């Protein structure tokens, strides 16, 4: 009858967050360079695990969403990195003259 | 049923009471829980104890429990008005229903007195049109839950069309019943007067009513 | 903290067969076990049985075990820990001694050594066996510290139950209804009063409103 | 008066793009951390 | 028997409690300057700073070696007024922390406080000797 | 009586280690490459370096779970010839390590060998049967 506070560590407890999530993509080999895979994304575990939460019920809402927000940022800015290197065509802007096919 | 309860049990206010549950061993105690439950007549049940002593959420703890190898108890402390009802245990394990008792009804003594409440009421005019002829005697707010009633026809007995309820318990904890005659009009018209006679132990009350008026 | 609430009474003939409803919500239905148990006044009361809404899993007292048949409906989310459901019972080959009064029950704890032990119930459902058919009520004014007493007579109806409110459920304070009365016939009647202060006569009017669902039939008496 | 509903395509946003493929997930952190009561208690020894 | 990696979310307290060991294993484990090279880095460091800070908190408490450790705390009822059953084989470890997350911060404050700062100076007294 | 963190920092060393608990919970607890961000995250990281040094001399002491633990070695007179009452009521814990900050070393050596290096091998040995 006489009740005492004990710790647990390892409790399947979690609450809505929003971090900073991290790129991974499939051993893909090659021409290459492409924008999103970038020169390194970690390789995708050779075998993923898809755990199925029995008797969970949770609430979502893809319209606040975080993880929407994060892919837009990630695509801009990676769009961008793509672009400082290559050439930039300033000296392109002289007066042309055009003619018909 | 094979769960035997006992039939009756009565105990005073603000004292305790015990209710008795035994029964053959093959659905007695041993290799068994008991669970005790409220059940008052005409309303859904409250359970009170489950797995012997713990009781159930918010249960007050007037309530207590105890299972020997033979039979299983229950105590209610501190007895109030609302005490007074039907009481039924069961026999069950985890994977077996339950089995329920015979039942016990509960009577709190020491309470106090409360005077009968009578009220007669006469056929209505649409009613001596049918042609029928029916008086309603409403009784409430009386105290143990025991009436005898007895109807009269000018001041004589009646026998003909004479139908009463049993009693039944009112949300205050007091007891409620009902009586009605049923008659022809002309037995109606042919009176002076009708009368309600409800007898109780301590007083006797009569209400009257009379075609003239 | 949930209210589980049942289909209203009906009126069947013996032979025939007749199917409960119990519909749940305030409280995980995925996660109890729904049990039933009846009330008749020539066995008191009776457990018949209980399912489960997770697994299907069903136990039936074999004195129904043959005539009962109990099925689950799957769970409607409203929020991560609540959800609506319901549950149904249909008993065949019904009989006079089959008449009572029917409830279907929350199970009490989702593990444990009484798991299924019925705990939150519902306000029951009338059960009425008899080869007789439905009857209307006949409805009937009663006519009236500086306090008086008025109500409506409700005589000669069948089966049970009546329902009566008073100002289509504005006027609930001093209500007194009365149990039924078992006629010789076959019949029942009740009668409900209700009592208001005399000099209420130029500022209230009371309604009496009977409702019979069995006949479907209502009726607003004016006292 | 609702009699009528037209329907025309648009693209209003970008993102709308990358929500046709994240409707189903959703992050949440993990808070191992659970105190309960039990009839335990420590020994003083 | 395993179910994975929060398998018993939506299992009672009890049953959650016999498998902490599978949310504690899983708990922990030319130029670098891609948009992914900081995200990543920026996110390794998110994860052994939010697991030591845990693993802190079991050390200030004394519980440092287990996941299931008991306490002197006794439990004011305020904070629950459910009975064992009804907390271990009724409820769920996410429902409980809803109800208990109002006071947590207060228990964890007696939870350092009233043994393990205790605790150590007596058990300096008592093998004084 | 908390007077929060480093408050007796000023008081004698046996005040001072009553409240070793306060101490120990604030001791760890398009382009992100801004002058801050780099700052920050060389911060965070600098942090947990110092916090597992500490922890991890706790370790090798067998000392991980607790705040105040006793060990096997005797207190060599040529470190400090003090007295129990005039180095804990009369000294506060900065001048102490002013004073022994000169054999830290040796005696932190010693409280790794002579320990917990001994002891696991004779606690296999004694267990071993
Ligand atoms: C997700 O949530 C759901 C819902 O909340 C939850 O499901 C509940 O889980 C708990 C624990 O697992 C269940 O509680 C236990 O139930 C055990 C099963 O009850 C037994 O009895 C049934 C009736 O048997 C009679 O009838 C049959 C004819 O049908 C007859 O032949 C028999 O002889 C007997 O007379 C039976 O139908 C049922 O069978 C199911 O279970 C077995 C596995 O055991 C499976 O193989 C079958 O195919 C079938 O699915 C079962 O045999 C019960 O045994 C148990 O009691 C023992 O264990 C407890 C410890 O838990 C001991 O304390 C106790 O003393 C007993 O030894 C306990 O009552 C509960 O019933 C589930 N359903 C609910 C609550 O609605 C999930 O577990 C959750 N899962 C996750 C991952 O979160
Ligand atoms: C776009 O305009 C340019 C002019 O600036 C066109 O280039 C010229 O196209 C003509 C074809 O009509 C070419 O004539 C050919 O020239 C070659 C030279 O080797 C000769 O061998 C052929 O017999 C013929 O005469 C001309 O050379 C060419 N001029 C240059 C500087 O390349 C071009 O064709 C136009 N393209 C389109 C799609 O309009
Ligand atoms: C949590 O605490 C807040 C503030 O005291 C209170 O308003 C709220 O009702 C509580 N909710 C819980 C703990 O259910
Ligand atoms: C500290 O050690 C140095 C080198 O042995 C010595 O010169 C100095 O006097 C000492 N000071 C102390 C410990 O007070």
């Amino acid at each position: 009858e006489n009740l005492w506070v004990t710790v647990y560590y390892g409790v399947p407890v979690w609450k809505d967050a929003e971090t900073t999530l991290f790129c991974a993509s499939d051993a893909k080999a090659y021409k290459k360079h492409n924008v999103w895979a970038t020169h390194a994304c970690v390789p995708t575990d050779p075998n993923p695990q898809e755990i199925h939460l029995e008797n969970v019920t949770e609430e979502f809402n893809m319209w606040k969403n975080n993880m929407v927000e994060q892919m837009h940022t990630d695509i801009i800015s990676l769009w961008d990195q793509s672009l400082k290197p290559c050439v930039k065509l300033t000296p392109l802007c002289v007066t042309l003259q055009c003619t018909n096919v | 049923s094979v769960l035997t309860q006992s039939a009756s049990v009565s105990g005073s206010l603000g004292q305790s009471v015990t209710i008795s549950c035994t029964g053959p061993n093959s659905v007695c105690c041993s290799h068994k829980s008991i669970s005790w439950y409220q059940w008052p007549p005409g309303r859904a049940p409250t359970l009170i104890i489950y797995e012997d002593n713990e009781r159930a959420p918010g249960i007050s703890p007037r309530f207590s429990g105890y299972k020997s190898y033979w039979s299983a108890y229950l105590t209610i402390s501190d007895l109030r008005p609302e005490d007074e009802t039907t009481y039924y245990c069961c026999s069950y394990t985890h994977n077996s229903g339950c089995v329920f008792g015979t039942g016990t009804k509960v009577s709190v003594l020491g309470q106090s007195k409360a005077n009968p409440s009578v009220t007669l009421f006469p056929p209505s005019s649409e009613e001596l049109q049918a042609n029928k002829a029916t008086l309603v005697c409403l009784i409430s707010d009386f105290y143990p839950g025991a009436v005898t009633v007895a109807w009269k026809a000018d001041s004589s007995p009646v026998k003909a069309g004479v139908e009463t309820t049993t009693p039944s318990k009112q949300s205050n904890n007091k007891y409620a019943a009902s009586s009605y005659l049923s008659l022809t009009p002309e037995q109606w018209k042919s009176h002076r007067s009708y009368s309600c006679q409800v007898t109780h132990e301590g007083s006797t009350v009569e209400k009257t009513v009379a075609p003239t008026e | 903290e949930g209210q589980l609430v049942q289909s209203g009474a009906e009126l069947k003939k013996p032979g025939a067969s007749v199917k409960i409803s119990c519909k749940t919500s305030g409280y995980r239905f995925n996660f109890y076990h729904i049990n039933w148990i009846r009330q008749t006044a020539g066995r008191g009361p009776e457990w018949m049985g209980w399912i489960s809404p997770y697994s299907g899993d069903k136990n039936l007292a074999p004195a129904f075990q043959d005539r009962v048949i109990m099925t689950t409906d799957t769970e409607v989310p409203v929020t991560s820990f609540t959800s609506t459901g319901a549950a149904y019972m249909e008993i065949r080959n019904l009989k006079f001694d089959d008449t009572g009064t029917y409830f279907c029950a929350k199970g009490l704890l989702r593990d444990g050594s009484s798991t299924w032990l019925p705990y939150l119930w519902g306000q029951g459902t009338l059960l009425t066996v008899s080869s007789a058919s439905t009857k209307g009520p006949s409805v009937f004014p009663l006519a009236p510290g500086g306090t008086a007493a008025l109500g409506c007579l409700v005589k000669d109806y069948f089966p049970e139950p009546v329902t009566v409110s008073w100002n289509s459920g504005a006027l609930t304070s001093g209500v007194h209804t009365f149990p039924a009365v078992l006629q010789s016939s076959g019949l029942y009647s009740l009668s409900s009063v209700v009592t208001v202060p005399s000099s209420s006569l130029g500022t209230q009017t009371y309604i009496c409103n009977v409702n019979h669902k069995p006949s479907n039939t209502k009726v607003d008496k004016r006292v | 008066d609702s009699t009528t509903e037209t329907f025309r395509p648009s693209g209003g946003d970008m993102r709308d793009n990358w929500r046709s493929e994240l409707y189903k997930y959703k992050v949440v952190k993990i808070e191992p951390l659970g105190v309960a009561p039990t009839r335990c208690k420590r020994r003083v020894v | 028997v395993f179910l994975g990696f929060l398998g018993a979310a939506g299992s009672t307290m009890g049953a959650a409690s016999m498998t902490l060991t599978v949310q504690a294993r899983n708990l922990l484990s030319l130029l670098k300057l891609t948009v992914w090279g900081i995200k990543q880095l920026q996110a390794r460091v998110l994860a052994v700073e939010r697991y030591l800070r845990d693993q802190q908190l079991l050390g200030i408490w004394g519980c440092s070696g287990k996941l299931i450790c008991c306490t002197n705390v006794p439990w004011n009822s305020s904070w629950s007024n459910r009975n064992l059953s009804e907390i271990w084989d009724n409820m769920t470890w996410l429902q409980w922390d809803k109800e208990i997350s109002n006071y947590t911060q207060i228990i964890y404050g007696l939870l350092e406080e009233s043994q393990n700062q205790q605790e150590k100076n007596e058990q300096d007294l008592l093998a004084l000797d």
